[PDB]
RNA sequence: GAGGCGAAGAACCACAGAUUUCCGAAUGAGAAUCUCUCUAACAAUUGCUUCGCGCAAUGAGGAACCCCGAGAACUGAAACAUCUCAGUAUCGGGAGGAACAGAAAACGCAACGUGAUGUCGUUAGUAACCGCGAGUGAACGCGAUACAGCCCAAACCGAAGC
RNA sequence: GGGUGACAACCCCGUACUGAAGACCAGUACGCUGUGCGGUAGUGCCAGAGUAGCGGGGGUUGGAUAUCCCUCGCGAAUAAC
């Protein structure tokens, strides 16, 4: 599953924040699993968690959140 | 001697730079990349700290 | 009829005669206790200032500058020199005291550009000049058709490049004819032989 | 002060400044050292006013001697800011001339008379 | 713009601190103080922090040793993540 | 005492260190001056025409 | 190696935007890239100023080029001192995309002539300098390139102004 | 011109032709709005001073009694100049 940019724009400012928090948490847990090493379900995920976080912060700035 | 925090970070980095070229990088490059030229020994070489 | 200005001018033809002489003898006493560069609210010679472009207006500034009299303050050679190059005493600088004064003022006011300057006299040990500087960033200047030329980027630090009137005379640019072979268009393009 | 050879009492200066204000409204005045200078040279000056707080003194210092050879009487006022205000300005004035004294013409002659007495 | 907690520091020494001392170990941002570490750990894991010890290490990171109150169980908290 | 090898033994003094401004290990920690970039001496960067041949 | 992304049009390219740690002119203060505090600072110099850092300016960089200052010696003269190397090397200050110069108190093929300035070609190694040694060394004019001419100060007005 | 399992116009990129965009020329030229050029007679009303110039001492220049500049001292006239 991938979070697209239209879906981020359809979110309310408070939904973006709550989505941001959730995404941080998944990342933190992924980096925890990694620190155990601790094979993931896929490494391609951490990469995507970073880009999604970046996207949301970009839209937050665009929308004036 | 007494190291500062910044000095400590710099020494830390120099240690990290002392790693080998990873085995998988040699496969990925068809052995076009083998040696680490910045390889440094504590005794034989001298850092800038 | 004569302008009032012509009277200031006429007084200054002879700074050691009449009322002006008394004035100078009093004023210099205060000047000698003042600093290197003193901003003054009004020009001592109003005719000369207006003649040189001064206006009573926002962004026009006047400052009086003291500079030592005489030749180069020069250190003697510390290594081998042929006799021709061993001099100390008689060597004089190639920039006149007036230009030195202008540079010192401009440094005092880093945001301001030098318009012009003139002599206010001297004692035995030093000379004084008043330098007119202009604020190129002030919109009262930026909108003045007579002064706004000085706002252009290529006029930055004009004094230090010799673009001032005292600069140009001292560079030997006065004559358009004979004698100017090595001065115009610049001392440097002529290989440093102009003076 | 180099151009000031005699002292004017405050009362005299008060009367002269008063005379100036009325000469402004009922008559003609020139404000500023250049216009004042012109009127002395042109002969139209009746009374000339000169401030004593003028820095530099150069602006105004030719006035006494010039007025003397043009037969025009003159008086000293202490502060140029009063002289300018009396002449109707928001700013100071180092020199002023009454061209037409107006209704103060009797007082002008008297102030002239009082000053000649100060020599 | 930087986060306080980087990740749990998982090594044998860390396990012994977890099992025997009720402590958790973290790689944290080297700009973070003990109080900021205590707070962040409380907010993320819903526990009570008794004490934080810190070290700037030769890996270039800060390591925090965070002891938890008796109401909390380190091994339990660690097993979630 | 020999000015050679025996005198080399006393050199435990730190002087030139990594400079905050240019990164060279030229910052003289006793002078607080960088011998490479001029930091601590000059706001402008240290440079000289003699650092290259005259015609380039 | 594993795994992911892309027809919800990815990669890649152009333009525009977002993010852009610390030190650094480095500017709250200190410091070998870190730290301290009254969460507070355009430090310093300066213009305007509601006199408050409120509005602004400067600082530093850049391959050389450009302008303004300071200024050698080896060398040449078969020695060497003036001369020469050379206003060169190097140093100090500073501008711009170019800079500088520039509308005659000019020229002076002397004229009933030319008509701002720079540059190129020539004038010419000529005039001029010089232990009159070695060396040094223009200009006017001409043929070209490109062309462009204007604003104050003052007189006379006198607040009509910014 | 290059690439392609060896000498390639015709295998692939390209090349000729034609067309599009951006940048520089340039906020220039052209165009326009406002302003108003100029002539006669009369009038000694105005027209930039440590200046022009001179001397002492230096530097610089091809500049020689005739270069340009610095420094110390002295120092005009007022367009009828
Ligand atoms: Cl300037
Ligand atoms: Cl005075
Ligand atoms: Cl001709
Ligand atoms: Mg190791
Ligand atoms: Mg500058
Ligand atoms: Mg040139
Ligand atoms: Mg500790
Ligand atoms: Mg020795
Ligand atoms: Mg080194
Ligand atoms: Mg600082
Ligand atoms: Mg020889
Ligand atoms: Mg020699
Ligand atoms: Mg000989
Ligand atoms: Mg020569
Ligand atoms: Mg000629
Ligand atoms: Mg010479
Ligand atoms: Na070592
Ligand atoms: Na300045
Ligand atoms: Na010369
Ligand atoms: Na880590
Ligand atoms: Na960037
Ligand atoms: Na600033
Ligand atoms: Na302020
Ligand atoms: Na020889
Ligand atoms: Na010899
Ligand atoms: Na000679
Ligand atoms: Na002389």
């Amino acid at each position: 599953t991938v979070l697209h940019v239209q879906e981020i724009r359809d979110m309310t400012p408070a939904e973006r924040e709550a989505e941001l928090d959730d995404l941080k948490t998944e990342l933190l847990n992924a980096r925890a699993v990694q620190a155990a090493g601790g094979a993931p379900e896929n490494p391609g995920r951490i990469k995507e968690l970073r880009k999604a976080i970046a996207r949301i912060k970009t839209i937050q700035g665009e929308e004036g959140d | 001697g007494k190291k500062s925090k910044a000095t400590k970070k710099r020494l830390a980095k120099l240690d990290n730079q002392n790693s080998r070229v990873p085995a998988w990088v040699m496969l990925k490059t068809d052995r076009e990349v083998q040696r680490n030229h910045k390889r440094r020994h504590w005794r034989r070489n001298d850092t800038d700290e | 009829a004569r302008s009032a200005y012509s009277y200031i001018r006429d007084a200054w033809k002879n700074p050691g005669d009449g009322q002006l002489a008394e004035l100078q003898w009093q004023r210099q006493q205060e000047w000698r206790n003042e600093g290197a560069v003193e901003r003054i609210e009004r020009p001592t010679r109003l005719d000369k200032a207006r003649s040189q472009g001064y206006k009573a207006k926002q962004g026009v500034i006047v400052a009086r500058v003291s500079v030592r009299k005489g030749s180069a303050r020069k250190r003697r050679h510390k290594a081998g020199r042929r006799s021709k190059r061993q001099g100390v005493t008689r060597i004089t600088r190639r920039k006149d005291i007036q230009r030195v004064a202008e540079e010192r003022a401009s440094r005092t006011f880093p945001n301001l550009r030098v318009l012009n300057s003139y002599s206010v006299g001297q004692d035995g040990r030093q000379k004084w000049h008043e330098v007119i500087l202009i604020d190129p960033n002030h919109p009262a200047i930026q909108n003045d058709d007579d002064l706004s030329w000085i706002c252009a980027d290529d006029q930055a630090d004009r004094v230090f490049r010799g673009l001032t009137g005292a600069g140009r005379r001292n560079r030997g640019l006065s004559g358009k004819g004979k004698g100017s072979e090595k001065t115009r268009p610049s001392l440097r393009s002529n290989g440093g032989k102009g003076k | 002060p180099v151009y000031v050879d005699f002292d004017v009492p405050a009362d005299l200066e008060d009367d002269a400044l008063e005379a100036l204000e009325v000469a402004r409204d009922t008559g003609a005045v020139k404000k500023g050292t250049n216009e004042t200078t012109k009127s002395i040279e042109r002969g139209s000056a009746e009374l000339v006013f000169v401030a004593e707080d003028v820095q530099p003194e150069e602006i105004v210092m030719h006035i006494p001697e010039l007025a003397d050879e043009k037969g025009v009487p003159f008086i000293f006022v202490e502060q140029q800011d009063d002289l300018g205000h009396a002449a109707g300005l928001e700013v100071g004035s180092a020199a002023a001339a009454v061209t037409d004294a107006g209704e103060a013409d009797a007082d002008v002659e008297d102030i002239a008379d009082k000053v000649e007495e100060l020599r | 713009s930087w986060d306080v907690i980087k990740h749990p520091h998982v090594t044998e020494k860390a396990m012994n601190d977890m099992d025997f001392q009720n402590k958790l170990q973290f790689a944290v941002d080297d700009r973070a103080s003990k109080g900021e570490v205590a707070d962040a750990v409380e907010e993320q894991y819903d526990v009570t922090v008794e004490q934080v010890n810190t070290q700037n290490t030769m890996d270039g990171e800060k390591k925090a040793v965070v002891r938890l109150s008796e109401d909390d169980d380190a091994q339990e908290v660690a097993s979630r993540i | 005492t020999g000015a050679g090898t025996p005198s080399q033994g006393k050199k435990n003094t730190t002087t030139h260190t990594k400079c905050r401004r240019c990164g060279e290990k030229s910052y003289h920690t006793k002078k607080k001056v960088c011998s490479s970039c001029g930091f601590g001496k000059s706001a402008k960067r240290r440079d000289y025409e003699w650092q290259s041949k005259a015609g380039e």
